[PDB]
């Protein structure tokens, strides 16, 4: 709880001021566990307090996640997901196909993202990865 | 629909991974930093012990 | 924590100054754990640009001005890991070198040996690491 | 209706074209309803006679050149027949797959046995045509 959180704050806390830049609320988010969208922190990032604010401190934070915490909890239920590439159904996909899916389609990743999540990734010699363990990876927490 | 819905959420969820793994590693240099220092505390050890 | 006797033992020459490069030993001889990089911070704030030694008030005047980083430096009694997720207990060897030579201000593999001297190691090859950080301070 | 962001979705290789058999369902992906026919009226009122592949800009003038056609596509959002005339509410599924795989823009038995998939039938053999239609679009 809130023992680490204040030590996750304090790491994000650089300048040690006590208040982090409002920018990074989305990335706070992510590091306690939550997954959110960058849609769902801009619509409670809006206040008239924290829209206003360029720093936010962590009772404003522990405030925000009281206020949000059934959407914010809501981030955290999916364990499955289905996708393509593999037709055939070998339960496998290359990293050009991850990177494709990745970067080409949805809301759309960096390549600076995939190849930082390819450092926790298991990936073969051949140059695939079993989806199935991949997805229990990212769920993992 | 389906398959955008399960493309953003794989997206949502690599993103709240790496911002993880991200502060993982820069709490292992930071543990490793303020071992390091405590250890080089014990000029201590050499000064009067 | 200042003290004008820690000084004077630096000091072996009594002319009223020390080395400017044993300011980081001077601080961690008085009682504060300082980084590497926070003695270089320190002394990059003051035009002590040309200064090649430091008077016990010059050193005062440092100490006063960064109190608040410093004493950080000597609130810390425990010391988790983050290098067991499992919560066995246990460190191996291998990554308890890696994080001390590796991440930080690494230390030296003969530094590293030096602290795994009479440090039992199990047949898996791993070491109890509360035993270890208390055997390391607690001296 | 136009969105780039859809037809990034149905480019996957990212040569800045979609095939020309694709363009019914980028159509209906966007949010349009056109029939098969009106789709192929639209690709040969262009003299895309030899086009393989079809840009973005291409999509865009056809869209506009036939927006009044499309957009009446999706205004509805009622369904009648004109197969009961008695006035039942019920027709048979002998009639429902007749109407679905023989007349018109013809579906397959294959995608008519999906949609009867969980739908009731009585012991007359006759199902709710407004259950049915209702369980197909509102989802």
């Amino acid at each position: 709880q809130i023992a680490e959180f204040k030590e996750a704050f304090s790491l994000f806390d650089k300048d040690g001021d006590g208040t982090i830049t409002t920018k990074e609320l989305g990335t706070v988010m992510r590091s306690l566990g939550q997954n959110p969208t960058e849609a769902e922190l801009q619509d409670m990032i809006n206040e008239v307090d924290a829209d206003g604010n360029g720093t936010i401190d962590f009772p404003e934070f522990l405030t925000m996640m009281a206020r949000k915490m059934k959407d914010t909890d809501s981030e955290e239920e999916i364990r499955e997901a289905f996708r393509v590439f593999d037709k055939d159904g070998n339960g496998y996909i290359s990293a050009a196909e991850l990177r494709h899916v990745m970067t080409n389609l949805g809301e759309k990743l960096t390549d600076e993202e995939v190849d930082e999540m390819i450092r926790e990734a298991d990936i073969d010699g051949d140059g695939q990865v079993n989806y199935e363990e991949f997805v229990q990876m990212m769920t993992a927490k | 629909q389906c398959m955008r819905d399960a493309t953003i959420a794989l997206q949502a969820l690599l993103r709240g991974y790496l911002v993880r793994n991200k502060y993982q590693m820069m709490l292992r240099e930071h543990k490793s930093i303020i071992i390091q220092k405590h250890v080089r505390g014990w000029l201590a050890r050499v000064h009067y012990h």
